[PDB]
This record gives structure tokens, C-alpha cells and sequence, in this order.
RNA sequence: CGUGAGUGAUGAAGGUCUUCGGAUCGUAAAACUCUGUUAUUAGGGAGAACAUAUGUGCACAUCUUGACGUACCUAAUCAGAAAGCCACGGCUAACUACGUGCCAGCAGCCGCGGUAAUACGUAGGUGGCAAGCGUUAUCCGGAAUUAUUGGGCGUAAAGCGCGCGUAGGCGGUUUUUUAAGUCUGAUGUGAAAGCCCACGGCUCAACCGUGGAGGGUCAUUGGAAACUGGA
């Protein structure tokens, strides 16, 4: 949705968490026009806009097509700030971050048609599924074994909570509750409860 | 008297910062509770019972530290004669949860803040002298 | 022991008669690694005894910031010279980032719950001074109860 | 759905800055496999719902329809193309060579033009964002700025020279009053393109029941007087 470069998210953004080595072969200094030069303090808004646009190259959705996902993370009931990380991890791509399909989440939003998308019935090619307690993200009949949904099926071992996936199968249908707190923590959690109140 | 507790904000405050064990605030026929409704913790610590004769002069009896250390950091006027802070049903403050005693007055004369949303009600807390 | 930021050293191309005399006016915030702000600007040829020199002279600049739950107690702001700065709350366990003015006021208060604001400009001697203007008129939860006189459940 | 890479030769035939030092527009890349999600003909088919022998007290029988008739989609798996315009020394996330050289450009803030303006114009570009981009008039971030939270009674934003007088705006009078008053009282009602505590789906859009809950009610004295200006 981007069309870019997927290089620049742990540059300009303080929160990537999308790759292991990633400044290794690149220069982990400042920004790009002074690189070479010191950094900055981030502002109290710009704070909240730079986790906003660090989360804009992460989430396929960006301004406007998220409206869900900031709705989800505002009005909704519970622990408005960290509401951006409970009520946000219903997506497509933590399917593919769980069974073992894509390793990144923009991979994860395509691979909604060349890997595993039969959520037990009804398919979906969004970015985000409606995967709840009964729903089973599956492979089709014809696509039952693919090169993207079966490529690192003993390459991904360990996998993430409230997710299955076996061999020649992955399907995910375990526990529908999610954890708020098991996901990357470097942005703040009131300051985008109240920014995005406004 | 144009302000009822005009002197009584500019004596106990006076009395917090130049150490003022005993005060001299003008009494009244309502300055008495309500120059003494901080005495269930102890901000304004306490005093026996008001004694003079038709509005004469009531004491705050005002205790401080070992180096002289003031509890109460200024005191300031809130609820005075023209406005009225009647607190309702909307909705009651909170900080600490549970502390001291403020002004809260309904039908049972002084209350404490400790039941002031059980009761629901947020009046002014007053009392004649002797 | 304590966490001092040394931001730059400010040089100056002194053109008197002397050819070029150099000197470096080594800026470090002196924090007490706990929640005070702290500034000092030091003027020795030295920069290490320079720095230590403005941490010596100019050690009581500081203000104790202290915490409600793991979210600052009151959003203030700072009208003191050009610079301004911005208090924003946060969660208790969140993180900072970079990108706009210093970085030695919120991150010495170890609390990752605060965001630093200082617009007005780049210029780093009078943006640090509002930052002391706001910490200074910082409202706490029995601070305020005081200035009414009454219950700290009875102001809020 | 959104338009091709499961794969992948310094991925060049030599150029992008090149003091050529390497990297690369370049895990761009060949030429296929791949990716399905383009056709090829297709037969297709809620506001508003009960009837028409003469056999039937706000209930109903032989016999009452079309101006139509191709979302999400994992499927045929032809090959149907997210480009763009802008700042680039910047302010403000952004550039290299030439050509210019107060000629022209640039031109909110800056300013850059009388020589070495990567600020100019072309090429290689870069930061942004999203099927596009620069423009014109219209609220609020900007910031309290007839100050209201948000004005002084002096330099600031502030000395009516007017010395003699009731604008009812307002300036101790003890006690003292018959109840100006602070918190109780008829409550049925308590509805609402109303923030409805939930309530329905249209993937990207308009698919709407809950009057008691439900606040957005519709118990706050008749009342307890030693008290703004007036004793």
C-alpha cells in the first residue's frame, strides 16, 4: 500500500521490529540529510506521530484505510493505552506471523492468497481476517499445498500464542484472547490514548 | 464585615508561615466548623470548642514540626458569598483516595468526604460560636 | 552514579589580538539521575575540567519531579526566553524516541511514562530554561490539595 | 480483487557522482517458471405484503408480478500496469554533475542572481504521501489576541490637570427580625437524524427493533436567620 522501500521503516521510524540485522550493513547514526551528524529528543506530538508513522510502514492500513484499527484502539472499552496493542492484532498478517508463511507483515497482507486463506469457510485477500473462537485460517482444496504457505514449515519452529499450525495443514484455531503486552513496546501507550482522542 | 471569612483566610495562612502556635480569628455566627472543618485529620490540627460571646475571636490552635515544618503549603479561598459549589450527582474529584475532611454539608450538620458520594450531596460546612 | 548529558561544546572564533584564541564552552546537563533537570555551561580550555566545572558551580539549578502512578501529575508547558517545552503523559512502561529539541529533562527521570516538548527554536539556552519554568510550576496531588486546604479527594 | 516474478549469472552490452576506491538505477536484471484476482462463450433471475367461485367477523378461497434477470470473490489461471508531482542550502523528513552568472530562473519563511545561486535550468536523483498532482476563495494547530479562564489601575497593555457634588454600580455600625437562604418535598414522566449500557449486515457504501433500563428525569424543602450597598 506503500509502494517504497521497505529499508527506510527502521530509519525513520525508532520502533521496526519487521527483521533481525538491519543496521548492520547499514549506518545506525541519525536520519538521512544529517546522517553523519547528532540526534534529536523526539516531541511530545511528534512522539505520538513518529510511533503513528512507525506503525504506517508495520501496518498495511495506513491513514484513513486503518480507520478500524484506531477505532478499535479508542472508543473501544478496556485499557485505552494499550488498546493500539490489544485491539490491533486482528489482522491477516498474525496468522502468517504465527503458523509460519511471512516473516514481515507486508508479505503477510499478500499472502493472503498464495498461502494459507480458508479460515474454515469463507476466504478473505484483506489484509485483516475475522479470525474468533471457531474460525480455522486454513489452505483450499487446490491450494491445500503451497510454496509460500509451506516454505518454512520446520524453518519456523517456535510460534506465537492463541495460533496453530502443523504440517500440511496450518491451520490456526486455538484461543481467540489475546495477550496486550506480547507485542513490541517502544512507543507510548497514553500519549497515543489522548492524541488520538483529541 | 463585607466577606464573612475575610480575616479568617488572611490569619491561619499569616499563622502557617510565621509560626503562629495560637490564632486570633475574628468569630462569627457560621466561623467556627468552617475554619475548623480539617479537624478530623489534622491540616488545621484541632482546638477544645469555640469560646467567647456574640461573635468575639476564635482560635485554630496551630501545631508545627522539631524545625517549625507547616503542613499546610497556603491556603487559598474557594467557596466564598456570591457563587455557589453545590457538588450533585455529576461527578465527585478524588487524588488520594481517603485522607482528611473537607466541605461537605447536607442535613447531618459536618460530615467527612469519606461517605460524601454515599450521601451524593456537596454543601458548605458551617457553625455558630458558643 | 549520576547521569550527566554533555550535549555539545560550543566553540567561539575569538578575534581579538591574538591570532585565533580557542574557547570551548563545553555545555552538560547536571541531572542527579533520578528526575531533576539540570543545565550547566562551563569556559575552561579544558572540556573534561570544564564540564565538571559547571557541575560544581551550578548543582542547586535542579527540581524534584515526582510521580503519581507512572504517568506525569499535571500537563504543564514553559514561558521562560524563545524555546517553550510540553509535558505528555504516558503509559508507566513505554519508551522514548528522537526527532526535535534536548533530551536531558524527561529521560533523567527514569519513568519512560513522559514525552519532552520544546518548540521555539534550535537555539539550546533558552529552550532549557522554560523546561526549569514548567518543572518548577509542575502541580503534584497533595501540592494542590494544600492550596485548597481541604481533602486530596476533594480537588479533581 | 487492486496488473507477473516460486526461481534468479556485477544482475550486463559500462554507464549513475566517479580525486574512477567501491558499491550500484541493480537479489533491477536474463527466460522462463511463477504468481490469478484480465477474457472465452455462456443457460442464468423492506420503508412495502394479505386478498379476485360467491363457501367465509382489524381475520379472508377457483382466480392478483417485473423499466432489471455481472460485491467480497483464492477459477478459469489470457497478461489487462501506482504512477506521480512537489521541498531539496534550508526552514521541514530531502542532490549530484553540467548550463547559467541582478540576463532569466528561483521566489509562504527565508532568500538565492554583479562568477564559482546542486535555491536557478536540464539530465542521475532524493523526503513525503498516496491512482494522481500543483493551484484559488471558506473554520479551527498556530497563540488568547476587549482578556471570558484570556486586562492594568506606574516604564510594559495603562497617570481623568477637571482639587466642590447621589450613575443606586456600589462604601464597619453591637444586639436584633416574622424564615431572601445552602441540603430533604407531590414523580406520573423518565421520548428522542440525542453519545443508546449493547444492540445488523453489506469486506472499501445507504442497508435499524430496544420509550420501563436510559442518563438527555419530571424529589433538592413548606424549610434551620445572631448576615452584599440600606440599622
Amino acid at each position: 500500500r506503500f509502494r517504497g522501500s521497505n529499508w527506510k521503516k527502521s530509519r525513520r521510524l525508532g520502533i521496526s521490529l519487521s527483521g533481525t540485522g538491519k543496521e548492520l550493513e547499514k549506518r545506525p547514526y541519525a536520519p538521512g540529510q544529517h546522517g553523519p551528524n547528532q540526534r534529536k529528543k523526539l516531541s511530545e506530538y511528534g512522539l505520538q506521530l513518529r510511533e503513528k508513522q512507525k506503525l504506517r510502514y508495520l501496518y498495511g492500513m495506513t491513514e484513513r484505510q486503518f480507520r478500524n484499527t484506531f477505532d478499535i484502539a479508542g472508543k473501544k472499552f478496556g485499557v485505552h493505552g494499550e488498546n493500539f496493542m490489544i485491539l490491533l492484532a486482528s489482522r491477516l498478517d498474525a496468522v502468517v506471523y504465527s503458523l509460519g508463511l511471512a516473516r514481515t507483515r507486508r508479505q503477510a497482507r499478500q499472502l493472503v492468497n498464495h498461502g494459507h486463506i480458508l479460515v474454515d469457510g469463507k476466504r478473505v485477500d484483506i489484509p485483516s481476517y475475522s479470525v474468533k473462537p471457531g474460525q480455522t485460517i486454513s489452505v483450499r482444496e487446490k491450494s491445500q499445498k503451497l510454496n509460500i504457505i509451506v516454505e518454512s514449515v520446520e524453518i519456523n519452529n517456535f510460534v506465537p500464542e492463541y495460533l496453530n499450525f502443523d504440517a500440511d495443514s496450518l491451520t490456526g484455531t486455538f484461543v481467540r484472547l489475546p495477550e496486550r503486552s506480547e507485542l513490541p513496546a517502544e512507543i507510548n501507550e497514553q500519549l497515543i490514548v489522548e492524541y488520538y482522542s483529541r | 464585615m463585607t466577606d464573612p471569612i475575610a480575616d479568617m483566610l488572611t490569619r491561619v495562612r499569616n499563622a502557617n508561615m510565621v509560626r503562629h502556635e495560637k490564632l486570633e480569628l475574628p468569630a462569627s455566627n457560621i466561623k467556627k466548623e468552617i475554619a475548623e472543618i480539617l479537624k478530623s485529620e489534622g491540616f488545621i490540627k484541632n482546638v477544645e470548642y469555640v469560646e467567647d460571646d456574640k461573635q468575639g475571636v476564635l482560635r485554630l490552635f496551630l501545631k508545627y514540626g522539631q524545625n517549625d515544618e507547616r503542613v499546610i503549603t497556603g491556603l487559598k479561598r474557594i467557596s466564598k458569598p456570591g457563587l455557589r459549589v453545590y457538588a450533585k450527582a455529576s461527578e465527585m474529584p478524588k487524588v488520594l483516595n481517603g485522607l482528611g475532611i473537607a466541605l461537605v454539608s447536607t442535613s447531618e450538620g459536618v460530615i467527612t468526604d469519606k461517605e460524601a458520594r454515599k450521601r451524593n450531596v456537596g454543601g458548605e460546612i458551617i457553625a455558630y460560636v458558643w | 552514579e549520576f547521569e550527566e548529558r554533555v550535549v555539545t561544546i560550543n566553540r567561539v572564533a575569538k578575534v581579538v589580538k591574538g591570532g585565533r584564541r580557542f574557547r570551548f564552552t563545553a555545555l552538560v546537563v547536571v541531572g542527579d539521575k533520578n528526575g531533576r533537570v539540570g543545565f550547566g555551561t562551563g569556559k575552561a580550555q579544558e572540556v573534561p575540567e570544564a564540564i565538571k566545572k559547571a557541575v560544581e558551580a551550578a548543582k542547586k539549578d535542579l527540581v524534584v519531579v515526582p510521580r503519581v502512578e507512572g504517568t506525569t501529575p499535571h500537563t504543564i508547558t514553559g514561558r521562560y526566553g524563545s524555546g517553550s517545552v510540553f509535558m505528555k503523559p504516558a503509559a508507566p512502561g513505554t519508551g522514548v524516541i528522537a526527532g526535535g529539541p534536548v533530551r536531558a529533562v524527561l529521560e533523567l527521570a527514569g519513568i519512560t511514562d513522559i514525552l519532552s516538548k520544546s518548540l521555539g527554536s534550535n537555539t539550546p539556552i533558552n529552550m532549557v530554561r522554560a523546561t526549569i519554568d514548567g518543572l518548577q510550576n509542575l502541580k503534584n496531588a497533595e501540592d494542590v490539595a494544600k492550596l485548597r486546604g481541604k481533602t486530596v479527594e476533594e480537588l479533581y
